[PDB]
């Protein structure tokens, strides 16, 4: 049990530790700019859309090489939660509320990437096959 | 993971008018080798409800048993009268034939979890030591 | 001979920025 | 929550609309042999 | 309970040697390059397709002489799962994601390739029939 | 009528499906297969 | 194994307007000698059902 | 007179080798 | 009217020796 609680407590540190990492904020938009975030960039793993107070939060889409919109998966993240993390990184955005829609567009896409080596959001965290068997 | 092999089924075919079929897809396994029962309903790219593709409503099975009945017994009403109901009965015996949807290999589709999955069996989390 | 509609495309016309000052999330 | 909604109209009238006017063609061209 | 043991380390020792393979590399692709793989060889027994961390894992296909494509069984390997195997070696491959298409062209192809003594995926390792009967 | 007969009890005639030999099919494992008990592996010793 | 004899069986016939017949794949035999019972659906090239 | 589509043929135009750099997984 | 049809008959064209080299399971 000391171990693990340990173990814990450096997880949590190692989250929190934040180093190493590389951001885009080549991001473009063209549309309806009053559903429009106030920041967008990425961190090479997820992508992050700053919206104000004052601003309902939208809903975000991928949108593939072809037009076509389909569903990723959100975090809404931030003290306030004023951030939107999809978790995904993509030349292409779509924003929608209500009737309005915005495009958003990566103007620096990294078709590489950097791999996910540890299971984890973050390198200094690792995701180890407890269960055996 | 990606790559995680989802397995589904579907059953009971289309009925009329219908252009989705119900698909529950019952269980993911992990390329590591984690296996979870989500019994979730299939979607579309989009999350709407079925996975739908093309429709073969099946018109000429459906409708020309009756066309050519009538077409054959006008043509003889024409000939006889030149000397100088069997349509009603194959339409209501092979008009009630459901659609048939067909789905391309390689599409996009949405598994909506329906049930909380829970991985703490199977997962821990350990910081890896720096330099 | 009738489909469902679409939803809105935006317009390709005003692209802009978004980011006119550095998040604070970034750390500036 | 409402939306759009697509009523059928060929599925359900399109069968019956066919076979009237195929019978009332053939009707024609039987009234034509002379 | 002992010998058991010592064979099960003598088994992944094995497995994880990968010693004296011959790798082909004279891969070519045509269609959307989009969903391409950064990479793609063959040992004789698999072929591997590699992706890059953007990059969505696409579905594999095989294609036959006449072009008929044919499901192909699969795993995903590598650190990141960034690597699918596919489970033969053959001249012509299929690569579809929604409504894009890439095709892999083998060109040098090897009709009769290594065979496979030992039952399993390592000439090291033999599958020996426990159940005697 | 003797046509509407006729078609009444000769209408329901259930297709009937052809597929030749050396056709290639697939069989997708309905089920988990498990081989523990008929095989075992063992390393072959280096030369 | 490679030319194992797979055996499975089809009943029922068909209805209008199918074009696939139910198979169902029962057991598979190992040119070694391993039996294992698959009660699996058979599909076609592409993985259709039937 | 009508069955259904096939998926998407890619076109066999543009054909270039998959391999721009050596794979680190052959050890090289 | 329509009969099943048959599978593909191969052609007689390119008749040629099966056996390139002897098979070794005849030990030769």
């Amino acid at each position: 049990q000391t171990r693990e609680a340990n173990a814990r407590a450096a997880v949590e540190a190692a989250f929190e530790q934040r180093v190493g990492a590389y951001y885009n904020l080549k991001y473009m938009m063209s549309g309806d700019k009053d559903i429009a975030p106030v920041n967008a960039w990425d961190d090479g793993r997820f992508t992050y859309f700053k919206f104000s107070a004052n601003a309902d939060l939208p809903s975000i889409y991928f949108v593939d090489a072809e037009g076509n919109e389909s569903l990723v998966p959100r975090t809404t993240v931030g003290s306030s939660n004023n951030i939107i993390a999809v978790h995904k990184v993509n030349p292409k955005w779509m924003i929608r509320l209500g009737n309005r829609a915005l495009a958003i567009f990566n103007e620096a896409y990294d078709p590489n990437g950097v791999p996910n080596d540890t299971g984890t959001a973050s390198p200094a965290v690792r995701r180890v096959n407890k269960g055996g068997n | 993971d990606r790559g995680s092999k989802v397995v589904g089924f579907y059953q009971g075919g289309l009925r009329q008018g219908q252009a989705r079929i119900f698909v529950q897809w019952s269980r993911i396994e992990t390329p590591s080798g984690v296996v979870i029962n989500l019994d979730s309903p299939g979607t579309g790219p989009l999350g709407e409800a079925g996975l739908g593709g093309w429709i073969d409503r099946h018109f000429w099975e459906r409708f020309g048993g009756a066309i050519m009945i009538s077409l054959i017994g006008d043509l003889g009403d024409w000939a006889s009268r030149q000397g100088s109901s069997a349509a009603a009965e194959a339409l209501r015996n092979s008009i009630n034939i459901p659609p048939t949807l067909y789905k391309n290999q390689g599409e996009r589709v949405n598994i909506l979890v329906a049930r909380d999955l829970d991985f703490s069996d199977v997962y821990s989390l350990e910081s890896i030591p720096t330099k | 001979c009738a489909s469902a509609p679409k939803p809105k495309q935006p317009s390709d016309f005003n692209r802009e920025p978004v980011n006119k000052t550095v998040p604070v999330e970034i750390q500036r």
